[PDB]
RNA sequence: CAACGGGGCCUUUC
């Protein structure tokens, strides 16, 4: 694994075996997508909305609580972002990346890690591209990149 | 009676189906919310080994889980107004062929309407008061597979009496043989 | 060994197992129903929380995010799930 | 990556086999694993074996009983005919009287015999012996 | 952060950018935040103070300068202040200071 | 009569 990296982390998620929702949840599904709903006017990204939910209630997944998922939620309400969350992520960081190798311009370090970023956001694009999440004609430009995230 | 609960063209079983369920809603002014849009289609009598018989009630699935949250207190009901049952309560899911390669294109067969998504939602009407938390399938040598249900200890005390029924019931159904097991 | 029951490993032998690494995996995390000094909720709390998670009707810190499990502010009733 | 999810399960069968094991678990057991396993428990290379329902793609546990050599799998499935059959079979296996090279056709995983009485080929799979 | 309230405002409440609207909401009283660029000319930040402080309105002051704070507004176009006439469901107007 | 292969019908399915 770690695609730009050596490591071979394993730590993720366990997610149950139980696809229904457990026994002591007695909120109303209707009422978790209220929430997402009310999470995602706060601006809050499908990932930081899972977060609170799993963490201030006891929505152990919107998917198997809902039934659908959070990003699909928020489509289905009409607040799906303009780019997909880990791409804005992507080239937010590479944002950053760039704006310190501007001030610094001697981080050769940040320059390399500033290509893999890119690299990444390459081909993040390129699935998405293919399947026409963004336009065919959608491209990240360095120039542009805070422009596209804010 | 026979015309809001019957759903089908009229069998003669049926009559005490929506019978026992029309006069336990007129029983039940705290439970005569809930009975009342529940109707159901044809039920099927499937033999049990211990000289019992199964009562499978379809339900397509239009407020299966209107049945389910009520389903724990009218099945020992149905049981009790005419024993040597055991009373199970079905979804009634299609089951859309897998095409052929030269078949004529029809619209994507969603996942819910395939054998194998509809066997697994079948074992879970049948076990549905406990939660299924696990399954096996032995491939014995002699050719033929046995699939095994690991049933959460929680509640079992209400379909444990009925595990040979169930897998009566499910042999009829699907052709399948199966065994249950609750992992102490 | 050469011969041993893989399809039916003792408890102990799973719950000394990593999560991911058991016949079946399974998450070892948990929800806690934590008792607010105010009432009308009893909050439900991730065990392994990252938000500091603070009451419905109230203003007070429940839970506070670390390394792994969250801590739970030193006055706490929990009951786990 | 994996790319052969049948060869990393013919792999530890192979590993188990040699050691001296008498079961084997391999993951992440798909359908063609299941029916290369068939294929072996019916000629008697294996004995039970168990598809954990996990619902990840699962697991499989495989009881050996000590009669199987070599089980192992044919990577790129080349495309065999009739005629490479036999070619196929001469090449892999240790005699002309034992020992199964298996095929994938569109009438099924099943040994080379079976392809050759039935009169289908397609494309090779693997071989037990 | 202060550019993600910043964002939340431009997606989902009112606003006004540049000197001239800025002004005219803030004698209109109708301005419940200004933000002043950085490098901002100190003549016109001291007057966009003097009308915030006839008209009670709160002033941020942004790190950054006019390309900054365009950037964190989301234009491609230098913005030397900024005028928030509604929060809309964002938080900058309560959590400042 | 045993094995081996073929075809058609239901089984929620042509
Ligand atoms: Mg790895
Ligand atoms: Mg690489």
């Amino acid at each position: 694994g770690r695609m730009h990296s050596a490591g071979k982390g394993i730590s993720s998620s366990a997610i149950p075996y139980s696809r229904n929702a457990p026994a002591w949840f007695k909120l109303s599904s209707e009422s978790v997508i209220e929430q997402i709903v009310k999470y995602a006017r706060k601006g809050l990204t499908p990932s930081q909305i899972g977060v609170l939910l799993r963490d201030a209630h006891g929505v152990t997944q919107a998917r198997v609580i809902t039934g659908n998922k959070i990003m699909r939620i928020l489509k289905s309400n009409g607040l799906a972002p303009e780019i997909p969350e880990d791409l804005y992520y992507l080239i937010k960081k590479a944002v950053s990346v760039r704006k310190h190798l501007e001030r610094n311009r001697k981080d050769k370090d940040a320059k390399f890690r500033l290509i893999l970023i890119e690299s990444r956001i390459h081909r993040l694009a390129r699935y998405y591209r293919t399947v026409a999440v963004l336009p065919p004609n959608w491209k990240y430009e360095s120039a542009t990149a805070s422009a596209l995230v804010n | 009676p026979q015309a809001k609960i019957l759903s089908q063209a009229p069998t003669e079983l049926e009559l005490q189906v929506a019978q026992a369920f029309v006069e336990l809603e007129n029983s039940s002014p705290e439970l005569k919310a809930e009975l009342r849009p529940l109707q159901f289609k044809s039920i099927r009598e499937i033999d049990v080994a211990g000289g019992k018989k199964a009562l499978a009630i379809f339900v397509p699935v239009p407020s299966l889980a209107g049945f389910h949250k009520v389903q724990t207190k009218l099945t020992r009901e149905l049981e009790k107004k005419f024993q040597d049952r055991h009373v199970i309560f079905l979804a009634e899911r299609r089951i859309l062929p897998k095409p052929s390669r030269t078949s004529r294109q029809v619209q994507k067969r969603p996942r819910s309407r395939t054998l194998t998504a509809v066997h697994d939602k079948i074992l879970e009407d049948l076990v549905f008061p406990t939660e299924i938390v696990g399954k096996r399938v032995r491939y014995l040598v002699g050719g033929n597979k046995i699939q095994k249900v690991l049933l959460d200890s929680k509640d079992v005390q209400q379909i444990d009496y009925k595990l040979e029924s169930f897998q009566a019931v499910y042999n009829k159904l699907t052709g399948k043989q199966i065994v249950f097991e609750i992992p102490s | 060994v050469l011969v041993q029951d893989l399809l039916h490993p003792t408890a102990a032998s799973e719950a000394r197992k990593h999560k991911l690494k058991t016949l079946v995996q399974g998450p070892r995390s948990y929800f806690l129903d934590v008792k607010c000094p105010g009432c009308l909720n009893i909050t439900t709390v991730f065990s392994h929380a990252q938000t500091a998670v603070t009451c419905e009707s109230c203003s007070t810190i429940l839970c506070t995010p670390t390394g792994g499990k969250a801590k739970l502010s030193e006055g706490t009733s929990f009951r786990r799930k | 990556t994996r790319s052969s999810v049948l060869a990393d399960a013919l792999n530890a069968i192979n590993n188990a086999e040699k050691t001296g094991k008498r079961q084997v678990l391999i993951r992440p057991s798909s359908k063609v694993i299941i029916k290369f396993l068939q294929v072996m428990q019916k000629h008697g290379y294996i004995g039970e074996f168990e598809y954990i329902d996990d619902h990840r793609s699962g697991k499989i546990v495989v009881q050996l009983n000590g009669r199987l050599n070599k089980c192992g799998v044919i990577s790129p499935r080349f495309n065999v005919k009739i005629g490479d059959i036999e070619k196929w079979t001469a090449n892999l296996l240790p005699a002309r009287q034992f020992g199964y090279v298996i095929l994938t056709t569109s009438a099924g995983i099943m040994d080379h015999e079976e392809a050759r009485r039935k009169h289908v080929s397609g494309k090779i799979l693997g071989f037990v012996y | 952060s202060i550019n993600q309230k910043l964002a939340l405002v431009i997606k989902s409440g009112k606003y006004t950018l540049g000197y001239k609207s800025t002004v005219k909401s803030l004698r209109q009283g109708k301005s419940k935040l200004i933000i002043i660029a950085a490098n901002t000319p100190v003549l016109r930040k001291s007057e966009l103070e003097y009308y915030a402080m006839l008209s009670k309105t709160k002033v941020y002051y942004f790190q950054g300068g006019n390309n900054e704070l365009g950037t964190a507004v989301g234009k491609l176009f230098r913005v030397g202040v900024v005028s928030i006439l509604e929060a809309g469901d964002s938080d900058i107007l309560t959590t400042l200071a």
